[PDB]
Order: C-alpha cells, then structure tokens, then sequence
DNA sequence: ATCGATGTATATATCTGACACGTGCCTGGAGACTAGGGAGTAATCCCCTTGGCGGTTAAAACGCGGGGGACAGCGCGTACGTGCGTTTAAGCGGTGCTAGAGCTGTCTACGACCAATTGAGCGGCCTCGGCACCGGGATTCTGAT
DNA sequence: ATCAGAATCCCGGTGCCGAGGCCGCTCAATTGGTCGTAGACAGCTCTAGCACCGCTTAAACGCACGTACGCGCTGTCCCCCGCGTTTTAACCGCCAAGGGGATTACTCCCTAGTCTCCAGGCACGTGTCAGATATATACATCGAT
C-alpha cells in the first residue's frame, strides 16, 4: 500500500471544530429530527399539525441547547484533566445547571 | 408498512459529533451515544407540551412558530428569529 | 335500562333508569334513595346543565353513562 | 385613641390557619414559619398572573377569564401535581357554578 | 332597596380564600383589560388547594420532630423531601431554611477501621 | 385528552401524590 | 382650523423611531393605568440607542468576513464579543447563531519543544 | 378579507441603519430578527416600570419611572448611555411645539 | 478609628468553614478563603445595587425588607419571609 | 501519647451533621452588617437600613454561598479529591453562569 | 450620584465601550 | 466675568458676561458669535427654562458656572 | 533534515432570487377639547433607627504537631479516531388534496362602573402553654489496643 | 472484635414570652342595577401543511487497526485538621434623641376619552446585483522516509 498518509489520531477533530464552529448551518439531518417530534407529539395529544417553520425552531434551539451543554460538559473532564468526555460529566454538569436537582 | 420503527435512535452517532466538534470536544467516548439521546428526548419532551398546551389552549390544530417561542420563554430557553 | 352518576367523592350510584325519564324523575329517585333534596342538587351531563322536563335520551343519554354529581348549596 | 394607625396589613395567615385545622386540627405555627406562607402564596401567585397575561397577548383576548387560568395551570405547576390543581379547580368552579 | 341577607363567593365556593379580595386584585393588576368572572373563583382555590398541601407535609414533618408549632426548618425540610414540589420552589430559598441532612458516599466514614 | 373546564375532574389520588415523598 | 402642516413627536424627537407607535402600544399593553406624556419619548430613544450599539458592531464585523451584507453569524459573533452586551443576551439564543470559535488550552494540539 | 397591516419596526429599522450604515443591507430573517427583539427588551422595560407603581403605589408610568428601570434593566456603562440618549431625547422633546 | 477599613476580612476563617460544613465539604484547601470572600461581595454587589436603586426610585433615605426583595426577584433569587 | 485525639476528618462529620441539623446563621451578625454600609456607600452616601433588611442579606447570603458549595462540592468529588480548590469555585461559577 | 431624570447625560464616551471588545 | 455652556457636542463655550445680564443678551451673544439664532436656541441652568427677562444673578449663576446647550427645533 | 499529498485557502466566472425601491392605497396617529382624579406639595406626627455605653462570655485567634491528601511520575491496557468500502435515506422540486387558519359579520351575554348597606378582617389586647433552657444519666460511637 | 471513653442524645424539671384568642370598629366586600362591547359563533376562502414519488448522492453505517489517553499505582512533601491556650470584639441589656417616613387635606396639572382628519407605514409589484454555487489553482503543513 506504500504508506497511506494518516493524520495523526485527533487532528482531525481540530479541524472540525475550527470547522464547525466557523460556518452555521445545522448539524442534525433534518427530516428525521421531524419525525422525531411527532411521535413525541403524539402522546400528548393524537393528530397535531406542524408549520415545517415551527419544527425548525426545536431544531435550531434542540442543537444550540446540546452546544451549550457540551462547553461546561468539556469543562468537567478537563477539570478531571480527561481529554475525552464521560457521560458522568453530563450527569454532573446538568445536576450542576440544576436541570434535574 | 406496520408503525414505530426506531426513532430517537435517527440521531446518528457521527452526527452528535458532530455538535461535540462544535462543543469543543477533542475526543468522545462510546457510551456518550446512549445518554446524549437521553438527555435529548427529555429537554424535547417539556418543551412540546407546553406549545401543545398553548396550542390547545387556542384551540387551534396547528403548532405554530409563535407557540415553540412562549414555550421556551416561560423555560427559560428564550429565543430569536423565529418569533412573530 | 341500568346508569351511573360520579360525585364529588366519586361515589358511583347505581341508577335503574329509562331513555323517557324525567331529571324531575331521576333527581327524584336521587332524592329518594340518598335522601338529598333537589333543591341542593343538579346532575351534569358532559357539563351541560340538566333541566327536569328533559330526559335521558334527550340528551342521548345510554346505559351506564355516568355523571357528574353536584351539590348545589343555597345558603352559606 | 388610634394614632396614626397602622393601616391593616393584609395577610393570608387566618385563611392559612383555617386550612390548618382541616389537615391537622392538632399543630400550630410560629408567625415565622406562618411569614413563609404569606410570602409563599403571592410568589406562586404572581407567576401564574403573568402567564395568564401572555396568554391574553397571544390570544389578543381583552380579558383573564378561568379558561386562561387554567391554560396557565398546566405550565406552570410540574407534573401530577397539576392535574389535582387542575381538578380541585374546577370541582371549585362547577360547585361556585350552580351557586346563587 | 334592601338587599337583604348578603353572601360571599368563597361561600359560594364553599373555599377559604377571598374570591372578592383577590378578585379586586386582577381588576388593577394591569393584568388584562377586562377580568372574567368566573376566573378569580378558579384561580383562587388553586392556591387554596397548594396552601394545604404544603402545609399537611410540614404538619406531618412538624410532628416528627415533635414540636406542635410548626416552624420555617420543617417547611424547608417539607419542601425539599416532596420531588415535585422541590421543582417548583428550586429556584426560590426560604428564610431560616437551612437544607436536608446530606452527605456524599465516599465521604462516608470507615475504610473498615 | 385535555379539555375547556370539563367536569372530568378524575381521581382523588392526591394521597398517592403525597406518597412520592 | 389650520393643521396646516403635521409634526411627529419622533421629528420632534429628531428621532427614527415612531413614537406615536409606542405610545400606543403601552396605552393598551396593559402596563399601567395611564401612560405619562413624556415617557414613550425616553423610553423610545433608549432602544434608538441599542439597535445602533448592536449593528455598530455587527457591521464591523460584518465587514471582517467582507460581506456588504449583514447576517445573523455576524450579529451572533458580533454579540459575544462586547463584555457587557453578552450580560444582556445571556440567557438568549439567536437563530443562524453558532458560537465564537473557542478551545481550552490543554486540548491544544503540542509539539511544543 | 385579507389585510390587517401586520406591524413591525423594520422600516423603522431600516432608517436606523442607514444612519450607521448607508451601505449595508439586511435580510428579511436578520430583519426578522430585530423585529422580534424589541419587544423583548420592550416588554422587560414595561413590567419593571409596572412593578415601580406599585412600589410608590403611583397609578401612572411616566419618565422618571422608565429611567429607574433602564438603570435596573441595562447592565453596566451602557445603561448611561441609554439614560443619555432618552434623557437627551426628552429636553428636545421637551421644549417642542 | 480614622476611616473604615479591614470590613470583607471580616467573614473568618473558621466562619465560613461552618458553612461549608453545612455546604457538606470534608476537607477545605487554604486559599478557599481568597476566592470566597471574592464572590461574596461580587454578590452583594449587584444584589444591593437594586434594592438601593428601588430605595432612591422611593425617594426614601432607609433601605427596607421589601427592596432587598424585589432586588432578588428581578435576580432570580426570589425569597420568602421578610417580604410584606 | 495519651490524648485522644479524634481522627482527622471526624470532627468536620460531626459539623457536618451538627450544622445541617440546625438553622441558625453561621456569620457572626453585626461585623456582616458593617460589610453592607461600606459597600452601601459606594453607591450613595448616608444610607438607612431597617435591621430587618440587612437579615436578609444575610439569610440570602449564606443560603447562596450554601448552594455554591454543592455543586462546588461534587466538583473536586468529580476529580476524586476529597478536598476543595479554589478553581472549582471559578469552574462552578463559570458553569452556573453568572461569570460567562 | 443617581437622579430623578436630570440633564446630566454626562459622556459621549460610548465609543469607550465599543472598544470593550 | 466668566461662565461656560455645555453642548449636545458638550461644546464648551467661553462666556464673558455679568450677573445683570440678561437671557436676552446671552442668547444674542451666542447668536452673535455662532449665529444660531434664539428661535432655535434655548439654555439650561440647572434643568429650569430660562426667559429673556431673566439675569444671571436671578439664578444665582456665578462666574465659571457651566449650563446645558439646547437647540430647540420649531420646524421638522 | 528534505519530500509529497491533503485540505484549506482563494480566484475565477457564473447563475439566480432576495433586498431594496417606487407606487399607491388605508389605518393608526395627530390634532384639538374636556372633564376628572392622580399626584405633588405642604403641614403634622410619632415610630424606628441609630448611638453610645460597659459585663460577661463565647467566639476568634494563634500556634503546634503530624497525618493523609494533593499532586507528580510512570506504566499498562484499551477505547476511540481515522480511513475505506458498503449501505442507507436525506434532500430536491414537482404535483396533487383538503384541513384548518385567518378573516368576516351579527347578537348578546358578561364585565365594568356607580351607589348604599353590611360584616369580614385587622390591630390591640391579655393570659397561657408549647417549647427554649438545662443539668443529670442514657447511649452510641471513635480510636487505641 | 473488645476495650474504655468521649461526645451526643433523651429526659424530667422549670420558666417566659409570643401564640392564638377575643374585643370591637371600619372599610373592603356585597348587593342591585344599568350600558355596551369583547368575543362567541356560524359562514366563507384561501394559505401551507401533509402526502407521495423518484432521480441523485451526500451522509451514515460497519469494520479494521493502533495510538495515545483513561485510569490505576506509587511515592513524596506539605498543607490542612485537631486541639490546647491566649486575645478580641460579638452580644445583651438600657436608655436617649431626632431623622425620616407615615398619614392627611388641597389644588391643579396631566392623561383618558372622544371626533375628525390624512399621511406614515404597509403590501404589493418589480427589476438587478450581492452572494451562493462550481470549478480550477496556488500555499501550508503534516507525517512518512
């Protein structure tokens, strides 16, 4: 094979969250996340009806709501000095935010 | 061809990612794919009810813009853009 | 034809009863066998408000449909 | 006599003790324990005013009516919780309904 | 002219809590326009109902550390053991409150000893 | 299925409410 | 008899927002029994104030990505950066928003000799 | 059947910008946005310049109460600059015709 | 006496570890005390700003319970108790 | 030698209990007051106070820096370190939001 | 020293602020 | 002696006047040096209006004494 | 250290639809007037706050000594990043269908508003008992052995 | 465990001050009543939400491999906890004085309400240029040799 050229394991991360910080656009394929919705929406009352703007607006909050969560989520193993994250750390920092208790 | 396929779990393993890069995550373990989407659904779950219960409350069949809004105002989550 | 009626305790009173019978006749028959005069009382049917001259199957009112039970007070 | 006199500063507190008695005719109350109440009712009762306000906004209704309050109800209060609310409500509402 | 008896709508609800009073507060709460009337009935008894139920936990937990006036101390530790109602108040803290007894495992005594 | 101020005002549970603490 | 002309307390503010608009909407926002004279003016020029102090920046930094036409990544970036303003929006998210590109130090890539 | 103006801020908007920027444009969702955030901002205000009635139990909102609640509302040295701004505002509203 | 002086010194070291007991802490590192005392009055800093600002809005020289109040409320701290 | 000495850490679980148990507050009274009027100064000059208000601060102070220390707490735990750091603090803060 | 809506409308200083950032 | 208004600009301008001098006369000075005219013109002294017919003095406005700059604007 | 390929950066030209503009139509603000009650101001009151003083008494302080927790170094074991080939379904735009929102139009019930009468609710009052205080004896651990 | 040995708990006695109760006045609530309008409700149209399909392909999935990070261990050094004694100022009780906040009666400025009058602001239509999209090319740097 003569040497495939491997980035270095987390390099390319870095360049997706130079990436993915630098442009807007939204990260969860749409279509899905609807229908994610309407079974939720279902249980709560049958046969509901959506403007496509309307389920936009979870998506863009849903997203933006997980960002925020993963910068102190971030913050917790690199405060244990664990580069990678742990789903502890969400357990703690939403216990932290108070989400829960 | 039957009903209720699988759902919560169309949020994709490489997509989350894709959100932690944004995140500012450098790496992620394996196990944060269950919990994510746990989390996920829960936030999810509050928030539809109150724009249904808005949305009852106007007795009208359709979930609007304006309804997701006044949902996440009295959360506390309260958002831009996609209001009025 | 046999109904029910739920309260405020949600008891649950057996009711004999005809698609033709008067509230006069049932309120009656409430009054008779519980004692409590119409005068406090009003049933409710999917909230509507129950006049005597009406009958069960005025308001299409089946076998054991159950209602909602009220004491009406006057006084106090 | 009657100087000056302090204006009669409202209170729940007797509406308070009257409840008392019915879950538990034996206790009492310190007034600071009773301040919390006092206290506790408007903060309760504020956050379901304004919500009741938005609603009339996003309804462009003129008027706070008890479907309103309800509405307001089942945001505000978490959980089963709610739905006792809800339902001692309106067996309040049917009850005061008939009443005249 | 003579109006001749007088009744209360909390009567009329049968419910402690002055209907009239808090009735007269929507009207210049800047709240609406226009006040329904049946609303403040409505309104009124939800309180009517929490204000109970807050107290029989304190009244309860009052008892238990058997004091028969009830205290702030109980109310913050009524408030706190109820799941529900801890969501409600989160956000808020009580005067002379304190909080529950608690204490992290691994602080926990021994190693064995 | 919520409703406009129905009579549906089903159970008087509350007890089981009290029970979750 | 002679209107003869017009004025707008905005002109007569010499200020871009409709005045009049406001005091209309407080006359009915159910914010106060009345609605003093003055205050729609004060309270107009405030925002006057705000929607350039935020633009401001957002041109700016609209011009750093060196597009003549502002968008919301802009206004989004433009926000965090001011100290005080991001105090003001914490709690708000903006559509099209993102984040300012931030890493923590120890997740920076080394060589670093 | 089919009017009733629905309305915005935005030629307001519009206007504004030109003064700072009489070059830039602005789409409709970014306008979309402004729209929407002046009634936040605008009902904070109002709710906080409600609660100052009651507190001094005055029946009417006029200047001075805004201000105090500008003061509460805004944080840090922009606050001074919006008091500027409105006060500044007032005295030429003031002298009018 | 000349002009007032040590004042944030005075929460002491052993006071604040009397919290930090109720705080549920078993061991308590000695620069604690630095930081602690730093966001204490950052606290209070804007906390009495209100109340005050409410006081000055009164026309009243005395800050009474009530403005203390009404500062925690618009915070979000809101509080019971010595509120009227 | 002969004293007993109680081993280190046992003392603060017995505080720990013993001030959770109880409800009475942890800063000494008068020198808190004297923190305000400084403080109170800075932003007017002779400045009156209902004693009663400065108890707030204070019941709201302790109750804060209370709730501060929870999560503070679960910090360093979530490091495994039974003791507290400074830092976590600043990460809690930081986290809570009212830093940034 | 806070006031009752005066004139002092004291900076145009604002572009201070601006360079916050 | 000597006294300063400050400006919108907070323009401050350099004023050789007397207590007995009158609105009148400093607005005309101002007028005459800026050739703003008075119709347009207002000053401040401590947040009153100020006449025509009114001095310095009758304000107990002394020397150095500095006032807020107004330009009324009739028109627009 | 030099060498290559990878991704990003950038340059171009290119095609498209959104902003920004002009035109004209209407609704919300301006203008002018009245009548009424809010608030401001001034005039008296007394309550609450501050202040200063001195006695015991707990709490703050300070130091001492040694134990265990922080932290740094290292090494093992493995999970998570990377890449590629395989696989799945998102996104596109294009067509068709009617449900439901939004706009509309009439009638009237329900709320505000005014006045006159009535007791519910508050402050002021005193006595009384739930409970803070404690000195002794009952237990339930902690550390030493 | 097994020991004494603290420190804490639970107990019976005493004691004092705030609960919880009644006295009586008053002002907020209730009653009876008129007037008009907000919004209920039935009619009607017209947007956009749902549905359904297939051409295209970008994204997602699944597996292979090894690298570098999670964490478990150790080992040292010192920063806190415990505890005894030495030092300050917290606290309580007591009186003293006047500031300011609370309450009251009065007049007048200011704001709601109402009407008639018209351009500011809106939708609607339209034409073009900022910006998005596709494709070639130069610049940087990472990792393999």
């Amino acid at each position: 094979v003569k040497k495939p050229h491997r980035y270095r394991p987390g390099t390319v991360a870095l360049r997706e969250i130079r990436r993915y910080q630098k442009s807007t656009e939204l990260l969860i394929r749409k279509l899905p996340f609807q229908r994610l919705v309407r079974e939720i929406a279902q249980d709560f009352k049958t046969d509901l009806r959506f403007q496509s703007s309307a389920v936009m607006a979870l998506q863009e909050a849903s997203e933006a709501y997980l960002v925020g969560l993963f910068e102190d989520t971030n913050l917790c193993a690199i405060h244990a000095k664990r580069v990678t994250i742990m789903p502890k750390d969400i357990q703690l920092a939403r216990r932290i935010r108070g989400e829960r208790a | 061809r039957k009903v209720l396929r699988d759902n919560i779990q169309g949020i994709t393993k490489p997509a989350i990612r894709r959100l932690a890069r944004r995140g500012g995550v450098k790496r992620i373990s394996g196990l944060i794919y269950e919990e994510t989407r746990g989390v996920l659904k829960v936030f999810l779950e509050n928030v539809i009810r109150d724009a249904v219960t808005y949305t009852e409350h106007a007795k009208r069949k359709t979930v609007t813009a304006m309804d997701v809004v006044y949902a996440l105002k009295r959360q506390g989550r309260t958002l831009y853009g996609f209001g009025g | 034809m046999q109904i029910f009626v739920k309260t405020l305790t949600g008891k649950t009173i057996t009711l004999e009863v005809e698609p033709s019978d008067t509230i006069e006749n049932v309120k009656a028959k409430i009054q008779d066998k519980e004692g409590i005069p119409p005068d406090q009382q009003r049933l409710i049917f999917a909230g509507k408000q129950l006049e005597d001259g009406r009958t069960l199957s005025d308001y299409n009112i089946q076998k054991e449909s159950t209602l909602h039970l009220v004491l009406r007070l006057r006084g106090g | 006599g009657k100087k000056r006199k302090r204006s009669r500063k409202e209170s729940y507190s007797v509406y308070v003790y009257k409840v008392l008695k019915q879950v538990h005719p034996d206790t009492g109350i310190s007034s600071k324990a009773m301040g919390i109440m006092n206290s506790f009712v408007n903060d309760i009762f504020e956050r379901i005013a304004g919500e009741a306000s938005r609603l009339a906004h996003y309804n462009k209704r003129s008027t706070i009516t008890s479907r309103e309050i309800q509405t307001a109800v089942r945001l505000l209060l978490p959980g089963e919780l709610a739905k006792h609310a809800v339902s001692e409500g309106t067996k309040a509402v049917t009850k005061y309904t008939s009443s005249k | 002219k003579a109006r001749a008896r007088a009744k209360s709508r909390s009567s009329r609800a049968g419910l402690q809590f002055p209907v009239g009073r808090v009735h007269r507060l929507l009207r210049r709460g800047n709240y609406a326009e226009r006040v329904g009337a049946g609303a403040p009935v409505y309104l009124a008894a939800v309180l009517e109902y929490l204000t109970a139920e807050i107290l029989e936990l304190a009244g309860n937990a009052a008892r238990d550390n058997k004091k028969t006036r009830i205290i702030p101390r109980h109310l913050q530790l009524a408030i706190r053991n109820d799941e529900e109602l801890n969501k409600l108040l989160g956000k808020v803290t009580i005067a002379q409150g304190g909080v529950l007894p608690n204490i992290q495992a691994v602080l926990l005594p021994k190693k064995t000893e | 299925l919520t409703k406009a101020a129905d009579i549906s005002l089903d159970n008087l549970v509350e007890g089981k409410r009290k029970r979750r603490s």
